[PDB]
């Protein structure tokens, strides 16, 4: 299509690198203050919070003033603070450029959504929502790989990357975008309920593995962000490559929520040896190989979510989004406060939730033989 | 996407229900709109989904969905409604107007 | 207000071509889609084909797959159907409706506004 989708589906990929970016260079932006976890995994999860809080906002301020205005406000908060995000000495000065940053991205992703449902087809629009959760998974998985690249030279210089790379994004959007009683009771709240609660548990464990990942190896193997950022994006790639590339034998002989059963079945089991993992490469390996059924599990819950809704994508696309965002926040605050408690903890919870989610499945599928 | 309205003529006096059904083979979706036309004039909307009521419209109208039978209900009738009605789905790009129900009054 | 006005029409030699257009006042033709639909004399109506002006996508009936071709240009709300075939089933009274094409946020996903043929011109004729 034209420069104006790609310009639209950058400023979306640009939200979730940043995102995705806090995650690597965190063990050392609160171990030089010397903070307990619960901050640690608090930044991202007060992101989160700011995000879904600003989400319907952002849509009404879009919605009632015009979607370009919105759009170009939103990059330009969300590069103010990615530039104040490096300029911060105390933990409250970090805090509220996350929030601002996250507020800026709550506030954009409805802008665009919006103007993406009203410049494409009627019927490119099941299509668009596969690469608007694409796009949002791959920069999900490639902040971090962002962050660790240039976290070696300094340890402010990734943020000067994103507030660069947002405020190219404003002026290519200044130049480019231009402008042109049964509403509530069509979802039945009994068909969207499993996909829902799947998407919510798989974006709560991921969230919460990538949050601990770092805590570990900084309070045990005590090791740079580089090969941090390294691994998390090398089992996000292999994952999505692996899927993206085998899912005509994956659909071949397998069903959709057994595929994602057995995913968190596999997941959970190499958790379990994850441990008994306490050496250097077994650890990177352990690592290395949990990444992937988390990485592998999102395809086909938007597969899913896409072939319940059929015409509606654009509630399959909302719901996702929201979940996610919860997802997203409701695990960064747990798993600092029990890498607090204990340094396994997270990883009981981890693998006690991926069994849940396991019996949700269970149940699902015995639901609809009966 | 092939839509039957039944029936295709309906005589009626003043102040009766009048009811008229045209039938989806594909009912997934509330698209249905509804249009009255006079002889010789542009139809004008009616109802324009399920069960809703545009602006500028008496309220006697009324629209109605059964699985796969969408039903026009005018509780009460007045000599302006001689007109034909037609049913039309637009689920898709595609649309499919109905056959028509002409009432003589 | 608003209002539509078509010109065209008229006696038509068989297997010739007319322009039939329809001009458009009052309402935002980039917010909206120009339809038309076909009433033959004494018949029922019939979708002929659409046009949305806001995402350039067409759509014709099965009936007039390729052979009626739809256009509108912006510039000066006009709303462009081209003949290049006509016939004994082509004969009819032609009108000009506007469908209403506008995303609106509920909060967390956009829908869509409703489908509906609200404000309609009165049609010309086109004979043979």
């Amino acid at each position: 299509m034209n420069k104006q989708i790609f310009v639209l589906y950058f400023n979306i990929f640009l939200i979730f690198l940043g995102i995705g970016l806090v995650i690597p260079v965190l063990p050392v932006y609160l171990k030089d203050l010397g903070l307990t976890g619960s901050d640690l995994g608090l930044l991202v999860a007060a992101f989160a919070l700011s995000q879904m809080i600003i989400s319907p906002f952002g849509g009404t301020l879009a919605d009632k003033l015009g979607k370009k205005l919105i759009i170009c406000i939103g990059l330009i908060l969300f590069s103010v603070s990615e530039f104040m995000f490096a300029v911060g000495h105390n933990f409250s000065v970090l805090m509220l450029s996350r929030v601002i940053g996250g507020m800026s991205a709550g506030m954009v992703m409805p802008g665009v959504t919006g103007l993406i449902a009203d410049i494409s087809p009627s019927h490119q629009k099941a299509k668009n929502f596969g690469y608007m959760s694409a796009i949002i998974n791959s920069g999900f998985i490639l902040g971090p790989g962002i962050g660790g690249f240039m976290a070696e030279v300094s340890h402010r210089m990734p943020f000067y990357f994103a507030g660069a790379l947002g405020i190219l994004a404003f002026i290519m959007s200044i130049v480019l975008i231009h402008d042109p009683p049964q509403l509530l009771t069509k979802i039945n709240w009994k068909v969207f309920i499993t996909p829902v609660i799947l998407t919510l548990v798989l974006s709560f464990g991921l969230s919460a593995f990538e949050t601990l990942y770092s805590l570990y190896t900084a309070d045990k193997v005590n090791y740079s962000p580089k090969d941090i950022s390294i691994a998390i994006t090398g089992g996000g790639i292999f994952g999505a490559l692996f899927q993206i590339y085998f899912f005509d034998k994956f659909m071949k002989y397998f069903s959709e929520l057994t595929f994602i059963a057995w995913s968190l079945l596999y997941s959970v089991v190499v958790l379990i040896l994850l441990v008994f993992a306490n050496d250097y490469w077994s650890i990177m390996l352990i690592s290395f190989v949990v990444f992937i059924g988390f990485n592998m599990i999102r395809p086909a819950i938007t597969n899913y979510f896409s072939n319940i809704a059929g015409e509606r994508q654009g509630f399959a696309g909302g719901l996702n989004s929201t979940f996610t965002s919860m997802g997203n926040f409701i695990g960064p605050l747990i798993a600092g406060a029990l890498f607090d408690v204990h340094i396994e903890a997270p990883i009981y919870m981890a693998i006690g939730v991926s069994l849940a989610g396991v019996v949700i499945v269970l149940i699902e599928k015995q639901h609809r033989a009966k | 996407i092939q839509m039957t309205q039944s029936p295709s003529s309906l005589s009626a006096s003043v102040g009766d229900r009048v009811t008229i059904t045209c039938r989806a083979s594909q009912s997934v979706s509330s698209a249905v709109a509804w249009y009255q036309q006079k002889p010789g004039k542009a139809p004008k909307l009616l109802i324009y989904s399920a069960s809703s009521l545009y602006s500028g419209v008496p309220s006697r109208f009324s629209g109605s969905r059964s699985g796969t039978d969408f039903t026009l209900t005018i509780s009460s009738l007045q000599p302006e409604d001689f007109a034909t009605y037609y049913c039309q789905q637009s689920s898709s790009s595609l649309i499919t107007f109905g056959q028509g129900t002409k009432v003589e009054i | 207000e608003v209002q539509l006005v078509e010109s065209g029409g008229g006696l038509v030699q068989p297997g010739g071509s007319l322009r039939l257009s329809c001009a458009a006042s009052g309402f935002t033709f980039s917010s909206s889609s120009i339809h038309w639909v076909r009433q033959a004399p004494g018949k029922g109506l019939e979708w002929v084909a659409s046009i949305s002006s806001s995402s350039g996508s067409t759509s014709y009936a099965d009936s007039v797959k390729g052979r009626f071709t739809i256009s509108a240009d912006t510039s000066k709300n006009t709303a462009y159907l081209q003949m290049n075939s006509l016939r004994a089933e082509d004969t009819a009274v032609y009108y000009c409706a506007r469908m209403s094409v506008e995303n609106h946020w509920y909060y967390f996903y956009w829908y869509m506004s409703p489908y509906a043929m609200d404000y309609w011109g009165q049609g010309t004729l086109v004979t043979v």
